[PDB]
């Protein structure tokens, strides 16, 4: 009932691995040298749980798992179980079980426990209790009582939080492994394996696709091939190429782009809009490598878009700096302060909108997220003087960037002037004419000094300092 | 919007057989019966390769498992057996599904993966030119004549969907059957857009003389300030079609107003929203000039209109150059609308794009209120101010719309034009009859 048949799937087939192939040849091991491990006196671990986002193939991984165990693959839907009737769901885990043991050597998997391991006293029902009884069985069935030293659980979910702690006990779920968004060379061999079945050429670098298509899921790998086949036929080209990827990664990130009439002045003011936000990221550290520039309008966003990609390990462990927010401020301002510099103050637009709001929705949680310098950070307060003044100082932080959006977009002009017009008369803008652009007509940017030069000129002046200390030490007292 | 009528095009064109069940079949009582019918209805399509598949209203069968009987088992079970079948579909063999859905947020995410639906077509309602086409093809049905004009019915009817304007010229053919037309003519085509639309004309259901009067003084001002903020500073505003004080549908009073392009509706500048504010306090200044300060209750939907595009001006886009912290979401939410003022010039007038905080200082809040009151105080003397230099054009648009029931744009312009500004009163009181309109459309 719950035993599927061709089970061909191998190690071979799933890319995107890493170390934690390693684990799953020791589940391998696990069916295979476990002679010695019972002779060394050690009991199988039953449990054994891969928590990570969707998409990645957790089945995928279960069916590569079980082929290259050579045992009795069990597939079963943890949507099953829960039903409006009680005492049925306790008999399938029942059958279940008893079916994986007489097959044994076998390996059992079940997907989105989510659904029926959630912690017991949440909802207030007859679907609750009919839950708590599965739970229960399948409790009991995995560690309760003796009987079982050959059939081992693989489980799938994706909310570990959510998962009774009394499943996450040693004995009934003990090796827990994460399996992680693909890195570069993850999304490479992902793209890899789903393009082998189809005709690829020799100068077909993936290097570029995956640069491009960054922070994404191998079910998303598979639709970047999925749009590998259908798009080439409009012009009729002989082999697939880089820019067919390069154009589908574009289209599946951001949507398909679609011409609609427009006006001079429409494009005029998409151009600024653009070039104030281009321009002003090019001059900050944070946001300085600009690759893309256009203007066209996609599937919900009229507006064009800046393609930036810095540095993704600070950001997401929280090692940006203070400055790095008041510049991006400065950025979210300076599409206003472009519409303000050209069309004069009277004529504001609201096509800036939605950046004038992330600006102050970024200073807001900056000074209460204890970057600031008012006291000490110090983000709550008791009196309510305090508390009025904790919003001030956001206010007042809009104001600065605003007035040095201002003075940046200030002092450049001429270039502001050239990159509106290739804007609009190319519609569209790479890396290296918009860079050849900013050479041509830029501005002085002084640099300020990163943490190094920093350190270094601290460390001199201690030295220094302490070596006067240690002379006005010694020839006083020599 | 034709979706189904799509797919069946598309399989007579490919000449394969259509295979159309609707997703509110696949819904029992007793449980495994629909997963047996979606069995059913895939191996049947498998028969004749290539076909194709077709649910109507697929959100029916796939409602999302929101967390804000054992018929929603028989549900959960459905949509397994349709995912298996439609994830164990080889693409080999040329079996194309369609699904056409209503309500995207509704339907679960799961189908919506790659493998299951490949691809996302969304069914724009037809545009200018392709409700022109829609109705050269249901004209071609019924009997037609020459008088009738379809390109100004096209453009002045935007977003309606192809079943209704298949409804617009059914009724339009019902309604010359109620006249015995022998074919459409033009004016049965407005009676059945004003049937729609506005809906159908009462029959002597009025209230008093002054149930009236100020009714048409608030929508006669506010049509005179549009027409005089459009002759004079040459705004970026709608114009006049039509005034009327005849009850229809639930609606005592209606004034008409054209629908400009949508291209000069994305860049909203300060001085477009002034006027169109202004526009709105036409009707309040019109009950402050005619009636001197006795105003009524029929003007305060525009000025409420008006107090949140105010904080709209202030808050939410910041188009002045103090510059402020948060944006707050309207107390009162009124739905975009017809005849009466546009109020979707940035797509719509009460729906902040979630452009809104929790303010934590609460002395910058009555800063806030007292700019708004600046803004609307100063306003609304300016646009008294100008309404009260013509009061023989208001009077006597009043008058000619309390005596017609009914006025026209070129009407309320001819009125204009004869009556310029500075002139006295008693040149309209002079006359045999105020209610009198000399000329003929």
């Amino acid at each position: 009932e719950y035993l599927e048949r061709g089970v061909d799937v191998k190690f071979t087939d799933v890319a995107g691995l890493g170390k934690i192939r390693l684990e799953l040849e020791e589940i391998v091991k696990f069916f295979t040298h476990g002679e010695m491990y019972r002779r060394r006196g050690v009991k199988i671990p039953g449990g054994i749980l891969l928590c990570g986002p969707p998409g990645v193939g957790k089945t995928l991984l279960a069916k590569a798992v079980a082929g290259e165990a050579g045992v009795n693959f069990f597939s079963i839907s943890a949507s099953q179980f829960v039903e409006i009737y009680v005492g049925v769901g306790a008999s399938r885990v029942r059958a279940l079980y008893q079916e994986a043991r007489e097959n044994a050597p076998s390996v059992v998997f079940i997907d989105e426990l989510d659904a029926v391991g959630r912690e017991r006293g949440l909802i207030k029902g007859s679907g609750g209790q009919e839950r708590d009884a599965t739970l229960n069985q399948l409790l009991v069935s995995l560690d309760g009582f003796e009987g079982r030293g050959e059939v081992i659980t693989i489980a799938s979910t994706n909310r570990p939080d959510i998962l009774d702690p009394a499943l996450v006990r040693p004995g009934r779920f003990d090796r827990k492994i994460f399996i992680p968004k693909p890195g570069l060379i993850g999304r490479m061999e992902i793209l890899q394996v789903h393009a082998r079945k189809k005709p690829m050429a020799e100068d077909l670098d993936y290097m570029a696709v995956a640069s491009m298509t960054d922070g994404m899921v191998g079910a998303e790998l598979a639709n970047i091939v999925e749009i590998a086949a259908i798009n080439m036929m409009r012009d009729g080209r002989t082999e697939l190429t880089t820019d067919d990827l390069l154009q589908a990664a574009q289209i599946e990130e951001r949507g398909m782009l679609d011409r609609k009439d427009r006006s001079l002045e429409t494009w005029r003011q998409v151009a600024i809009n653009e070039a104030a936000m281009a321009v002003v990221a090019v001059n900050f550290p944070d946001m300085k490598n600009i690759e893309f520039l256009t203007i066209n309008p996609r599937a919900g966003r009229e507006l064009g878009y800046v393609r930036v990609k810095m540095d993704h390990i600070k950001f997401k462990e929280g090692m940006l700096s203070r400055q790095s927010i008041l510049d991006h401020i400065t950025v979210q301002l300076a599409p206003r302060a472009a519409d303000e510099l050209w069309y004069g103050e009277d004529q504001l637009s609201t096509i800036w909108a939605e950046t004038s709001d992330n600006a102050r929705s970024a200073a807001r949680s900056l000074v209460l997220g204890g970057l600031s310098d008012k006291h000490h950070g110090l983000n709550n307060f008791w009196v309510a003087d305090r508390i009025n003044d904790i919003d001030v100082e956001a206010l007042r932080i809009l104001n600065m960037c605003y007035e040095r959006a201002k003075e940046i977009l200030g002092r450049n002009r001429t270039l502001m002037d050239e990159v509106v017009e290739k804007l609009v008369q190319k519609k569209s803008l790479t890396k290296q004419e918009f860079f050849t652009l900013v050479e041509l007509y830029g501005s002085s940017k002084p640099m300020p000094p990163s943490i190094l030069e920093l350190r270094k000129i601290k460390r001199l002046e201690l030295e220094e300092m302490v070596l006067k200390l240690d002379m006005t030490t010694a020839r006083n007292s020599s | 919007c034709g979706k189904t009528l799509v797919a069946k095009a598309i399989a007579g064109e490919a000449g394969v057989p259509f295979y159309q069940m609707a997703g509110s079949e696949f819904v029992e009582v007793l449980v495994g019966v629909g997963s047996a019918r979606i069995r059913d209805l895939f191996k049947r399509a498998k028969v004749n390769k290539p076909s194709v598949i077709f649910i109507d209203e697929i959100d029916a069968l796939a409602t999302r498992r929101q967390g804000i009987n054992a018929a929603t088992q028989e549900r959960e079970t459905t949509l397994n057996q349709l995912l298996i079948e439609l994830d164990g579909f080889d693409t080999g063999k040329g079996v194309i599904f369609l699904g056409a859905t209503n309500r995207r947020d509704l339907l679960d995410p799961a189908l919506l993966r790659p493998g299951r639906f490949d691809r996302k077509i969304r069914v724009r309602p037809p545009n200018a030119k392709g409700r022109l086409d829609i109705l050269k093809i249901h004209a071609s049905k019924v009997k037609m004549s020459d008088s009738v004009d379809l390109s100004s019915y096209a453009s002045n009817l935007p977003g309606w969907s192809g079943a209704k304007l298949a409804q617009l010229v059914q009724e339009a053919a019902l309604v010359a059957v109620r006249k015995t037309h022998n074919s459409i003519l033009q004016s049965d085509m407005d009676d059945a857009v004003d049937r729609l639309t506005v809906g159908p004309t009462r029959i002597g259901l009025e209230l008093g003389h002054q149930g009236q009067c100020r009714r048409a003084t608030t929508e006669v001002g506010v049509a005179i300030t549009s027409h005089l903020l459009l002759r004079y500073e040459n705004a970026k505003i709608e114009r006049c079609d039509r005034v009327s004080i005849i009850p229809r549908g639930q609606t005592l009073s209606q004034v008409v107003f054209h629908r400009l392009d949508d291209e000069s509706y994305m860049f909203g500048r300060l001085p477009q929203l002034l006027h169109r504010l202004q526009v709105l306090l036409g009707g309040r200044a019109a009950e402050e000039v005619i009636y001197g300060s006795d105003t009524s209750k029929a003007s305060v939907d525009y000025l409420s209109d008006a107090s949140w595009l105010a904080r709209k001006i202030l808050t939410i886009w910041n188009l002045e150059n103090p510059m402020v912290i948060h944006g707050e979401p309207p107390p009162w939410r009124k739905r975009p609308q017809f005849v009466g003022p546009r109020l979707d010039f940035e797509g719509s007038l009460y729906d902040d794009y979630d452009l809104v905080e929790p303010p934590v200082n609460f002395n910058m809040d009555d800063e806030v209120a007292h700019r708004s009151e600046e803004l609307i105080s100063q306003m609304y003397n300016k646009t008294v101010s100008l309404l009260r230099q013509n009061q023989t054009a208001l009077l006597k648009t009043v008058k000619v719309l309390l005596n017609q029931k009914e006025i026209s744009g070129e009407a309320i312009d001819f009125i204009l034009d004869h009556y310029p500004p500075q002139t006295p009163l008693n040149s309209l009181l002079q006359e045999q009859n105020p209610g009198s309109l000399p000329f003929v459309p």
